[PDB]
Order: C-alpha cells, then structure tokens, then sequence
RNA sequence: GUCUCCGUAGUGUAGGGUAUCACGUUCGCCUAACACGCGAAAGGUCCUCGGUUCGAAACCGGGCGGAAACACCA
RNA sequence: AAGCCAGAGGAAACUCUGGUGGAGGUCCGUAGCGGUCCUGACGUGCAAAUCGGUCGUCCGACCUGGGUAUAGGGGCGAAAG
RNA sequence: CGGCGGGUGUUGACGCGAUGUGAUUUCUGCCCAGUGCUCUGAAUGUCAAAGUGAAGAAAUUCAAUGAAGCGCGGGUAAACGGCGGGAGUAACUAUGACUCUCUUAAGGUAGCCAAAUGCCUCGUCAUCUAAUUAGUGACGCGCAUGAAGGAUGAACGAGAUU
RNA sequence: UUGAGCUUGACUCUAGUCUGGCACGGUGAAGAGACAUGAGAACUCUGAUCGUUUUUUCACUGACCCGGUGAGGCGGGGGGG
RNA sequence: CAGGUGGGGAGUUUGACUGGGGCGGUACACCUGUCAAACGGUAACGCAGGUGUCCUAAGGCGAGCUCAGGGAGGACAGAAA
RNA sequence: GUGAAAUUCUUGGACCGGCGCAAGACGGACCAGAGCGAAAGCAUUUGCCAAGAAUGUUUUCAUUAAUCAAGAACGAAAGUCGG
C-alpha cells in the first residue's frame, strides 16, 4: 500500500544526478560548413577527468570560421590522443585517432568512438569508457551505413553521421574488483543516490511485491510481464529466458 | 490443384558475342502475376555452361557462369560472371611425386569489373629423368608464384572485360605463364583454374547490348 | 582391473582420505 | 479421537452379464549343461457379513485390518 | 605493505641478511559519536528515557553547524513498518 | 490532473534501470508436467465497436468478415517451485551388491546432520565427570537436510554454546 | 451483521498499458477486384475512357513530429580552372 | 468510443448453530419409529433411520387370479430349471 | 538415421535445387618410411622480425672442451583461472 523504491525514483527529488562538479556535456562540435565540405583543425589543449564517468574528456580548441574567436569543445577522449595534438573534423579529414569524420567516408572495417544516432546531433553511441562501434557496410544509394554497436546489435544509420576514430579511453575499468563497500560508496556518490540496494525480499509487503513472509522467499514468479503496472514490475522484466546462459 | 507448369512460359538464354554459339538454351519462369514480375524472376540466374558447347572446337573441361542481367521480349541476355575448370580435370591434374604452385590475384579491369583469378601449375619431369619425384625448392616455387601473379595482372588491368574473356577462352594466360616459368622449373599443366566476379559496375545497358549485339 | 582404472580408484580413495583427515 | 482412502493369482497391479498385464511356478523344445530364447499350461470365497438387483468383485450399509491428513488459541 | 640503499651468495634466474620507507574501510586507546552488560541506580525520577561503572568504534560507508530539496496513502528508509 | 510535460540524463551498453544470492576456496545435480515469463503466427477455433451485405414500412433482425487477448505450438528453473512406493534376494544369522513390478514432469545427485533443521528422543556408541536431558566426535530410511544456494576456511564479533 | 494494516485463485471496479474503429489526415503512381459511363452477343457475354469503391505496395511533402544552430554559405545554374 | 489486461490502486464481504471458539458435524427445509410420562403438544451436537428422487405406468377403471414358505411326486434334473 | 528401427524435422513447405548474407572453425588432394625443430611440435598467400643446422673457407681466437648433483627455460592432450 506504499509507493515502492524505483517508483520513487521518477520524481527525482533525492534521485537526481549529482552534476555539481561535472565538467560539461561531452559533445562533438555542431555541424557547419567546414564539417560539411572540408575539415577544421583544432588543438587538444587538455585532458581532464569528468566526475561520475570513467572516460576522460578532451578539451579541444578550434578557430571560429566566421568571427575572431576561439571555440572550446569537450570531446570524449579517444584512447591515444594527447595534449598538443591536432585533431581534424570534417568530411575531408583523414583516418587518424581522434579525427572526426562522417561514417559514410570511412572504410568497411573501421571502428569509431562517439557515434551520432541521427545525422546532425552530437555523439550519442559508444561513449562509455573502453567502448567502440564498428562500421560494417555502406550503400551509396539511399546513403545508409550499417554499424555494430557495443551491445552487439546492428544498426542502420545515415552516412552523414560523424564519429571519432578509435576506441574511447578509460580502458578495462571494470576489470578491477571494487573490494570495498567504501569504494562503492565513493563511486556512486559522484553519480547518484542508488547504491545501498536493499533486497525486496527483505522488505515488508507494503513497500514491495516481494516483501513479507516468515522466510525470505519471493513467493511468486520473479519474471513479470512487460505491461505490468508500475509498483508491480519488479524482478526480471519481460524476460525471454532465465537461468545460466549456456551456449551464447 | 492445377499444375503450376501451365503458368510457366519459356525464354531463350543468349550468350555474349565472344562465343560463336549464341544459344545457351531455354529457361522457364512463371508468368507475371500481381507485383511478381517474370523479368525480375529471370534476372540474376547463373548458367554453368561448358566451353565446348559455347565455342565451336574448344576444350570441354572449361565452364562459364554467364549470369543474366537484362531480359527483353523472349530473350534473356547474359554476361560473364566467372569460369572454372571441371572437377574431373582438376582431380586428374593432381598427382603424386610433383609440386603444384597455386596463385590468386584480385585485379580490376578497365571498365570496372573486379576479378579474382586462381591459377595452378604442376611440375613436369623431363623425358630422360630417372628420379621418381619432381619437386621444386621453396624459392623456386615462390619465384614461379610471383611470376604467375605478375603476368596475370598485366593481362587484366590494361584491357576491357570483353577482351579479357576472349583471351581466357583459349587460356593464353596459362600458356604464357608456362612459357615464362621454364627458366625456373618446367611446368606442364598450367591453367587459370578459376575466376570469379567480385564487383560489377552499375550495369550499363548500352555495354550489355554491345556485348551481345554490336 | 585395468591399471589406469586402478590408478583412478586410488586417486578417488586418496581424495576421500585427504577430506577425512582435513575434517580433523 | 475426527475425516478420507485401500483390501483382486505366490508378488506388484488393471478391471452390474464366465476376472487383465508382467514377473513368478509347471511341462516340452534349443544347449554338453545352466541362463537367454521358443511353444504350451496352471494359478486367484476379488478382506468378512448382510442387503438392492434376474444377476455384485463392482452398488449400498456393518465389521476386520492397513494407509494418509488434522489434532489449534490461551 | 609497496618503493629504495648496502652487504653476502649465485653461471644465470635470482636468493638471503640488516637498514630505510610509512600503506591500511589496520590494532590498543583519548575527544567525539554510539549504547553491551549490571537485566545496577531512579522508577509520584534530575529526567514523559536520565545517571554510575563497564563497554563498541575512534582516517573513515567518520562526526558535526548552517543553507537547500523531498509532505500524508505522500515523503524518506544500509529495511526495524 | 494537464502540456511530446518531467527524473535517470551535463547520460549511451565498461551505461542506466530491475532482481536474487552474499568475501575467498570448492561445487552448484535431475525436472518445462503445474503456475508464470517469453518467441511464432501457419492453415488457425473463439473474439467488441465500427464498417459490409440481405429481409423488413421502419424501429429492428439475420448473415458474412475476424484486432489484441485467450486457445493451438516452441523456449526458459542462478523464474516461482518440485525432486516416489511395494516385494524377493549372498553356504550361520544380519544387511542387501542384485532381480521383479506400480508410478512420476523428474523421483533428492554431490555433499551435510538428532546441526539454529530429528517427532519418536534424555536416539545409539565413544569421550569429557564421582555422577552430564549439557558439550564434542561418530552413525544415519533424514517426522520434515540438501545445492545462488550446499560444504568449507583463516581473520574478526559488546553474537549463541561447552 | 464495529474497524483498520496486509495478501490473494474472493466480489465489484479503476489509473496505466495492448489492440480495433472514427477525426485531424493530404499528393502521385502501380497492382487485384466489387468501381460506372459502357461494350461485345428480349435475343445471354467482352475490350476500353475519366471518377468512385475497397485492400496492398512503392513514392512525394504540405499538416504533424524530432535534432542542430548565435537558424552562417541550402538547391539549381554559370564561370574559372 | 470499443475489446483485452490490470491487487499498481479503490470499495466491500468473508453465514449460523455450537456444553468457549476453531477443526468435525448439520441437530439450518423436510419424513418414519422412539423419547413422550395411554387426548393433543413437548427439548438436547437424544437414539435408530430416510429425502432433494422414481413411474405412460409403478396413474385410471374393469375383469380374472393368489402370495411367502413348506410337504409329497414326475426322463435327463442334481440343493436350486 | 539404422543391421532394422525409433527419438527428430515436415502442406506452417522439411529434404532437394538456385542466388545471396553472416559467423566460427579447419587448412584436403599435392603430402612422401620427404624437411625443420632440444623435445613437445611444425603445411593457405604475402610482408616484417630476429634465430639456426649443414656446406664452402690457405679467415680469426688458441684448449676456451665432454658429461653433468643443486638450479633454470620449454613442455601434446586433458584440466584450472580471467577476458
Ligand atoms: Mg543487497
Ligand atoms: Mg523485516
Ligand atoms: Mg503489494
Ligand atoms: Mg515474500
Ligand atoms: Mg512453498
Ligand atoms: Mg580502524
Ligand atoms: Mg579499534
Ligand atoms: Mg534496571
Ligand atoms: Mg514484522
Ligand atoms: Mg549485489
Ligand atoms: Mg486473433
Ligand atoms: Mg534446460
Ligand atoms: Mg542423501
Ligand atoms: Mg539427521
Ligand atoms: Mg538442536
Ligand atoms: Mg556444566
Ligand atoms: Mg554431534
Ligand atoms: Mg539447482
Ligand atoms: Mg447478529
Ligand atoms: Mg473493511
Ligand atoms: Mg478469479
Ligand atoms: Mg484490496
Ligand atoms: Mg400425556
Ligand atoms: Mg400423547
Ligand atoms: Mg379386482
Ligand atoms: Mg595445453
Ligand atoms: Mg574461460
């Protein structure tokens, strides 16, 4: 009879993201004439640590093509780039680590770092540390490019979508065991209020579907249908299978 | 209930002008019904046909693919797609106490056709040879392979697919490869064992019609 | 028995013996 | 204790108009012999008593047993 | 704890010995924070939850002021309704 | 409540969100019948409103058609969960390696035990005591042990016990 | 024949969700038919034209939606190379 | 607007008797014998039982017969034809 | 599919035939009482990187060598741990 945790997360009050010390939205530069027809050169002025994410951010300074001013971007650092390096963005850019160029101009096996989901927004795919997408195929007619995402899925996107060449830095961050509830606490303190996770079976029936009972048991199938009402769909949501994943 | 072959109408398959027997044969397809077009059904068919029934007096162990691009009226019109030696010929050529050299090369014609060519050659024993085996050393094999890779590219890069096909009809390429390799190790059974089309340029109908007619 | 299967039987018995001694 | 179920060849079991299956047992084959296999045979108050029915293993009551389930709050 | 120095033994791989160094949700233990036991005191109390001794932790998921946010079938909960 | 409104999200699968179990070591057995969840619609059965057709003077009635869902069919137990009986049988007895049947979706595997889980029960044997319904070790047809939880194993504990 | 907290295979509902229909809601083709002038032969059955009738497929943009930007070089053409 | 799903949420209900209540039972609507004390009535979760049906005849009328059982006889025939 | 079958897949088009696409293995025939490697082992092409035996030698050093407890490197397959 009480609103459950997870239902309370949508109101956001205590569950908003901790964005106080974050360095800004990490984005490619907006597409313009230089991107669309040639290339523009920028210099990697810094590489910084953004709180809450494991990927380093690259502070890159470009020249404004229309007025006397310096434009600073916050690219996601592809691994291997360094400060004092020139990075080139546009259609006529060459294949080098850190360059930004449309996928349609890239060969049939290249892999990319900050891919655009739509032709013109900034980078949206393969942004988390150590991740990359792969350019599988092209067709010049219909101007489509098929790519492979970090989840293993295949997606058809416009050939005009830009991406950074290389893998995003931050390496195999998930290899190291956390080893400590304190380290987990410090990890999630920079992200959001989610970490100390109470099992639903350890709750009372009023605040969870799984709560209650003299023994800590679920008491009902933990797989729950997709169209279950909020406050009920807890557990394995619309699971196609359960078990051990033997074979794939 | 009715047999579907009542709704099939026959077409004549036509080979390009490189072969003096133009009639490959006949094919069939179901008549056009709804969105299903008999032209679309007939397009993209491959006709593995020998060379002895395409050219008047050529050898019989050579087969051509001859894919169909365009159909007009009651004629399907084909174009070169690849060639291959026959299974029995290829198996008879392989023998013990001898070394075979195999080479492959990807090469683009002048008109935009990309071809993968596979050539084989076999070491030949001399007439007075007493030794049982005829084996080439590894450097000789490497030089022969390099030679027969570099005298397949210059017969393809500098000419059109039409005069590539008409010169691989008698296997002039294999003959000159065998002649060239005699200063390294003698070879006897040298053929362009296979060629396969890898990419095609956009299907110019004028080019197809000059291949078939004039 | 086959010598290999006597070896296997001995190995099973030795694991059981190690478990029994470790229990003390 | 209250409630429910069961009782059929030697064994485990099926099932209102002459009781099935399998193993077991017997006999004859095959084998030097046993087993296997092959061909036949025997075997059961259907727990006891009463009643309904033309006819009860069945259907209905009573009794013998046997087997489950409840046997709580102070 | 790693890192470092020196001596010694080794064919090497490296090993041994003595220092140095100062890590750790490390140990004893103040302040702080907490509240185990006496089932102590008190139980018309000092107190509508306190006091004494004994205790747990005491560089960390640590303690704490102020400013903000979340409001009733709602909030918030390392979870005791 | 509402706005193409808002949180995750200054985010993008090494990420968010939802669960269970709970370091390490060693393992995690069998069951998809049931209930869930999910995949595929294949001729498909049922299937509302609207729409189509017919009869009627109309209200109306009838018929055809056939969305999801449910049925039909696969997958899934680190989903919820579940994991048997009755007889005979070894040259002393005793047990039963072994053999018959009935039956299940599968018949509890590896382990562990009168354990915080065993009624009978203060179980039986050993040890500890002069004497022990206590403790430990061992046994196991275990009323009613058991595998994402089982069995262990240092360090630790204002935890329970001798 | 008074409640409340909680559960569900109780009864009766309900937010939300899945699906169908109608409206916003257009423009071209291509199919297959029912379309309607019609035509072959009351003398007995076949080719058409524009609209309309459905259902499908493809295409367009102009409603509607999304993204980027300080709405900064878009589309077509002409030079000059 | 229509159908499905929908303890996520809402509202409500969850009989009675009873040697306390629950479990059991139905003594909750009926019928026979007894209790019952020679009119009638008369109680316990008093005793022994029965009922939620069945029958175009097992209803109606008329006619004609005599039933259970036993004894004695009769080919097969026997305890029973 | 087998000795024969059956479990299994099939008017939902299974098998078969054709054209494509994807993935991961595997490198036939040539392949030999042939080669190389300390053994284990090593076989598609091409390139790079070091290494090596044998041969040739009127080169150089001049005994620097052989086998070797302890110790060290590699060590099929199976098995174990992480991705
Ligand atoms: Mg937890
Ligand atoms: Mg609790
Ligand atoms: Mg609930
Ligand atoms: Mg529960
Ligand atoms: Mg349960
Ligand atoms: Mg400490
Ligand atoms: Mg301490
Ligand atoms: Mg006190
Ligand atoms: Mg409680
Ligand atoms: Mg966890
Ligand atoms: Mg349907
Ligand atoms: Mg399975
Ligand atoms: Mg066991
Ligand atoms: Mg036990
Ligand atoms: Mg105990
Ligand atoms: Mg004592
Ligand atoms: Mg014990
Ligand atoms: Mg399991
Ligand atoms: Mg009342
Ligand atoms: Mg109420
Ligand atoms: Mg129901
Ligand atoms: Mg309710
Ligand atoms: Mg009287
Ligand atoms: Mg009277
Ligand atoms: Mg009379
Ligand atoms: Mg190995
Ligand atoms: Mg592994």
């Amino acid at each position: 009879g009480r609103v459950i945790r997870g239902q309370r997360k949508g109101a956001g009050s205590v569950f908003r993201a901790h964005v106080k010390h974050r360095k800004g939205a990490a984005r490619l530069r907006a597409v313009d004439f230089a991107e669309r027809h040639g290339y523009i050169k920028g210099i990697v002025k810094d590489i910084i640590h953004d709180p809450g994410r494991g990927a380093p951010l690259a502070k890159v300074v470009f020249r404004d093509p229309y007025r006397f001013k310096k434009r600073t971007e916050l690219f996601i650092a592809a691994e291997g780039i360094h400060t004092g390096q020139f990075v080139y963005c546009g259609k006529k850019a060459q294949l080098n680590i850190g360059n930004v160029l449309p996928v349609g101009t890239m060969p049939e096996g290249t892999i990319v770092c900050c891919l655009e989901e739509k032709p013109g927004d900034r980078g949206k795919l393969a942004r988390a540390s150590g991740n990359y997408a792969t350019v599988i195929s092209h067709n010049p007619e219909t101007k489509k490019t098929r790519v492979k995402l970090p989840s293993g899925s295949k997606k058809v996107i416009s050939s005009a979508n830009r991406a950074v060449v290389g893998v995003v830095a931050g390496g195999g961050r998930i290899d190291k065991p956390i080893l400590k509830a304190g380290r987990a606490y410090h990890k999630y303190k920079a992200k959001r209020n989610c970490w100390p996770r109470v099992r639903g079976v350890a709750m009372n029936p009023v605040e969870h579907p799984f709560g209650g009972g003299n023994h800590q048991h679920i008491g009902k199938p933990s797989t729950i249908r997709r169209d279950a009402p909020a406050g009920r769909k807890v557990g394995l949501i619309a699971a196609r299978r359960t078990g051990r994943l033997r074979g794939t | 209930v009715v047999d579907p072959f009542s709704k099939k109408d026959w077409y004549d398959v036509k080979a390009p002008a490189m072969f003096n027997i133009r009639n490959i044969g006949k094919t069939l397809v179901t008549r056009t019904q709804g969105t299903k077009i008999a032209s679309d059904g007939l397009k993209g068919r491959v006709f593995e046909v020998s060379l002895a029934d395409l050219q008047n007096d050529e050898v019989a162990f050579r087969k051509f693919k001859l894919i169909t691009e365009d159909v007009q009226g009651k004629n399907c019109l084909t174009n070169f797609h690849g060639m291959d030696l026959t299974r029995d010929k290829m198996c008879s050529m392989v023998k013990k106490w001898q070394t075979m050299i195999e080479a492959h090369v990807d090469v683009k014609t002048t008109d935009g056709y990309l071809l993968r060519l596979f050539c084989v050659g076999f070491t030949k024993k001399r007439n007075n040879q007493i030794r049982k085996t005829s084996y080439a050393q590894h450097q000789q094999v490497r030089q022969i392979r390099k030679k027969m890779m570099e005298i397949m590219t210059r017969e393809v890069q500098t000419n059109d697919l039409k005069e590539v096909v008409n010169k691989l009809i008698p296997d002039s390429i294999g003959k000159d490869i065998e002649k060239a390799c005699q200063s390294i190790y003698p070879l006897h059974d040298v053929f362009v064992r296979k060629v396969k089309m890898l990419k095609k340029p956009k299907f110019e109908l004028g080019k197809l019609m000059e291949l078939h007619g004039e | 028995m086959r010598a290999k299967w006597r070896k296997k039987r001995m190995r099973r018995l030795k694991r059981k013996r190690r478990k029994m001694r470790q229990r003390s």
